[PDB]
């Protein structure tokens, strides 16, 4: 199934939402693109305006909150969208940022519609939106230089993964005694920026976390439970032929969606020995 | 601003990634090796013959235990329920002339003579049992058709034998037809006995009749008879028994299927899958959700089976849940839009 | 032509003589000591009031033998054949509680294959199997149970095989089951009598015929077996005359020598003999339920004689009346009476 | 039941028929007559006549053969009477002997309707009669001066009677179908002067018993017990009846002595327990 030029600029994300059957791209036109594919066919459903620089991360949220889009750009600022009966408009806006944000993610459902989002500036914002509809966000300088991405960890005690492009991997996790995300864990690995990191959703007894890089290089971390460490692991031994941009774990069967620079995609799976291999 | 396939999985085991022009989106359902959509499960629980199901199970069978279940499962396939529970239920001087002169020796004996001939066939009894001339209490009273009387002897009899003969207090059950004593005493291996005097005493009461055929299969399995307690409860209709049996032995499973060199995950998916077909076709020949980790593990196979872009077989089995479990709600209406 | 009383007897004990004046007859009946009209048999005859033969009998009796039986028409007189017959016919819960305890279990291809019939409702093939295997009581406590017969008796039928012939009870029971009495009207033991009789009447109460039948077999062995009095009892229940007239017939030669040792001549030890032998059977003729036995007939006849010569020709009549007509002696002598009293 | 003067002429003899209520009386007038006796009556019926001299003895014979009665006279004569129609007529009339015809007695009916006649003319005839009327006659010669009596035995050949002599000799006859008649067997003697008179009994117990009165004023019963047996003399006493003895009756039954005498005075005898005699 493909749906040939979505749009005439460059896209840079393109994501199925939680029936996997509403698409949704975003790219420099600075406009997002609502789709509906089927076997092998594809309808347009609306264009998206209102962000001053190229779009470069959008994120479906859960559907018991309703019909819900959020996308981030480099002018810096994060809209959320809506579909409230049969057409599109922007609800909300968050700029709290002075620099790109970069990626943007919803919580999981059950801490209520949470956003992730992780900006060139630094800075982490974490936001809710409330009972009356305006933002008293959570913001954490997390790395130097500059935030690529950020990840949410599955439900249980909440923590997400963030990527800078200082070269780190960072864990955080809410504290009481501070009301706000607290850095639990720094993992140094990789030797240029770091693009962006995934937290997979898999239910197992240990966590697993993929970090992409500009170093040609995808690591698996892991930690078996709270008093492990966390394990390094070379998604394998020889170096990529191209920068790795993206990371994506399946939902179920922990699968990992490995995004390179050759415009290529490669699929990983464990094996008996902790290492992995093509699936 | 880098050129990127910016790779996502989604519901349904879909990947959406960007085409190298950089202007395309190509959605697809990448194919996983050692994922495979269940079709034979998908075909069988349609046209209900899961001959070839139970012949995959049965030719890559894992330990010894779970080989007998299939095999249970094969031949009840072919025999039917019914004649299953047949051929699993059942099993492998007059005359005297008297001669000569006699006479009445002793007071007892001419007591009891007096009376018969006096047409007083009662007090005979009660002058016999007060002796022990129980053979001829039992002769005199096997020849009149007062009841209490006719009666009155075998209380007697078992009073002081019932206890010295395993056949005495077997009569005694029969006798006061109840079955409550061999169900709860006599020895589990001749429960094949104990079957037939359930089905023998209670013959038109079903509800009592599977009480006790119950009774029976937990003291079986509790007591060796694992394979034994299994068909009286296919003919007691107890799905839950069998059910809860094999959620027990659930673990032990998984792991002698992890340490056959096999992820995590693929013990895992393994597992649940053997347990749930083995668990559909039982469910297909007994007289059978409201057992909680059974419906927890259902949810389970669901997911797993979405995950194979099945999206059919994950809605039947979608209804066979209790349209009462929210999450069961839930995946209801999400697996309606995937697929619709 | 000398003169002389010329006389003659003459029929009847008539003795006829010329008179004195030589011109006239006399005829009279003579007195001859021992030789009297019996009135008190006429009497009791006619009235059937035997109490005072009875009496006049047992003041005097001879041998024992004879005491006992005037004895047994004493009493047989006052409280009646009836109510002597019951006299003389009339003779002198528990533990329940089993619990089933504890674990058991079936032992052996026996216990096992019962079980199986049992619960297998099959209780009919239980019962053969119990037998075929010396498990008697089992058997018994099963068909004990069931309402089938062909069945409830094959256990009954195997009680009596083996245990009949080793106990008395069992014995008893098999008749009684069996609904007969031959067995203990022929060989219980005679002392038992009592039990036989009164078995014979509980079987045959509404067959009088047999009743009798078996009264008297058993009447017989008592006699045979030393228990004269007890067999003359049976014989009056069953209303068998004959017998009694037999036993009596049969003891006849010896009392009526003992008489004759008693310094009596060969016509007082006949006489006297002859005389009570009838008034015991006379008597006892009348309690019973009653001529055709040959020997008893000849003595009747007998008995008229005497009787006719003692003048009594009503009394005579009366006992030739009971005699069958057919015999061309009663029916000569009937008309001779009839002549010489009319 | 007294007959007061039945007769005129002295009274020889009172006897009844089978069943005693007819008598028949004889006397020296010459006269016999029938009687019917009940309770203490007497109906005199017909007076049978045509005997020329003193009728001795008669005897009525069994019913057997109807109402017969025989007589006998000094006449030398014996009749018989019969009563057909109640009317008494003459049958038929017997005169062998030449002289006084002092007994006649009739035979047991098992014989026939014999009449045994002995005569002082010294004989004695036995007659029966057939049919038409004419009889076969048997005469024996039976004692030396004449015969006074001739009782019969009863039945058993084996026909025999007792005969009283006038010389003093009692003796025992028996048929024989050899000797075409009676012949002698016993001989018996005891008394001294003549056999008045002599009766056999019908008692059939053991042994035989025979009577025999005379002249002498003494009673011999012969008694004996079988054929070989001789007959035992016996002495009813041994002193004398102060007058003759004319009759000996024998009882029917009990067998009981009727000793009518001449001192006119009749006696009976019994034998006790031992076998002597005593009254009664």
């Amino acid at each position: 199934v493909v749906i040939a030029n979505a749009h005439n600029e460059l896209i840079h994300d393109a994501v199925l939402d939680y029936y996997g059957k509403r698409l949704a791209t975003c790219s420099s036109d600075k406009t997002i693109k609502i789709f509906e594919v089927e076997g092998e066919t594809h309808k347009l459903i609306d264009t998206l305006t209102g962000h001053e620089g190229p779009v470069w991360r959008v994120d479906w949220a859960h559907p018991k909150f309703g019909t819900i889009l959020a996308s981030c750009s480099y002018d810096g600022k994060v809209l959320i969208w809506k579909e409230e009966n049969g057409r599109w408009s922007q609800i909300a806006v968050h700029a709290v940022h002075s620099a790109s944000v970069n990626s943007v993610q919803w919580a999981p459902h059950e801490y209520g519609p949470l956003l992730l989002v992780a900006s060139s500036d630094g800075k982490v914002s974490v936001v809710e939106f409330k009972e009356n509809g305006t933002t008293s966000p959570i913001i954490i300088d997390a790395h130097a230089i500059g935030v690529n991405s950020a990840s949410w960890a599955p439900a249980t005690s909440r923590k997400f993964v963030t990527g800078g492009a200082d070269n780190l991997v960072k864990i955080w996790k809410y504290n009481s005694d501070a009301q706000t995300y607290v850095l639990e864990s720094t993992l140094e690995g990789h030797s240029d920026w770091v693009r962006d990191v995934a937290w997979s959703p898999t239910v197992l007894l240990r966590s697993y976390l993929a970090s992409v890089s500009q170093d040609r290089t995808c690591i698996i971390w892991t930690q078996d439970n709270e008093q492990g460490p966390w394990k390094k692991t070379l998604l394998k031994e020889e170096k990529f032929p191209d920068v790795l941009w993206r990371a994506s774990w399946s939902l179920s069967g922990n699968v990992l969606a490995l995004s390179g620079g050759d415009n290529k995609v490669t699929l990983w799976k464990e094996n008996l020995e902790g290492k992995w291999e093509p699936a | 601003g880098e050129p990127s396939p910016a790779a996502h999985w989604a519901f349904g085991g879909k990947l959406v990634q960007i085409t190298p022009d950089g202007k395309g989106v190509s959605i697809t359902n990448p194919k996983i090796s050692g994922l495979e959509s269940n079709t034979t499960l998908s075909e069988a629980l349609k046209t209900k013959d899961f001959k070839p199901l139970i012949n995959q199970r049965l030719v890559k069978v894992i330990d010894d235990v779970n080989e007998e279940d299939w095999n249970l499962l094969e031949k009840l396939s072919m025999d039917g329920t019914e004649e299953f529970l047949k051929e699993a239920l059942a099993f492998d001087e007059t005359n005297f002339q008297p001669e000569g002169d006699f006479s009445l020796s002793g007071n007892i004996e001419q007591t009891i003579s007096k009376n018969l001939v006096s047409g007083n066939i009662k007090s005979a009894v009660k002058n016999s049992l007060e002796n022990d001339l129980l053979m001829e209490a039992m002769v005199i009273a096997l020849d009149s058709n007062n009841e209490r009387l006719k009666e009155s002897v075998k209380n007697a009899y078992f009073a002081k034998y019932g206890s010295k003969s395993s056949l005495s207090r077997i009569l005694y059950s029969i006798s006061k037809r109840e079955v409550d004593d061999l169900v709860e005493n006599l020895d589990v291996s001749q429960w094949k006995f104990i079957s037939k005097a359930i089905q023998n005493l209670y013959p038109n009461d079903i509800a009592q009749r599977n009480e006790m055929l119950i009774k029976l299969g937990d003291r079986l399995k509790e007591n060796g008879h694992r394979q034994d307690s299994l068909t009286l409860y296919l003919a007691a209709g107890s799905l839950d028994k069998v059910a809860s049996i094999w959620l027990s032995e659930f673990p032990d499973l998984e792991d002698k299927l992890k340490k056959d060199n096999k992820t995590i995950y693929e013990a895992h998916s393994e597992c649940l899958t053997e347990f749930i077909e083995r668990f559909t076709v039982f469910s297909n020949f007994i007289n059978g959700i409201n057992n909680e980790q059974l419906i927890a593990k259902f949810l389970e196979f669901i997911n797993l089976t979405t995950s194979t872009g099945n999206f059919e077989l994950a809605t039947e089995f979608l209804n066979s849940l209790p349209s009462d479990n929210e999450e069961v709600k839930t995946e209801k209406a999400r697996v309606l839009i995937a697929s619709g």
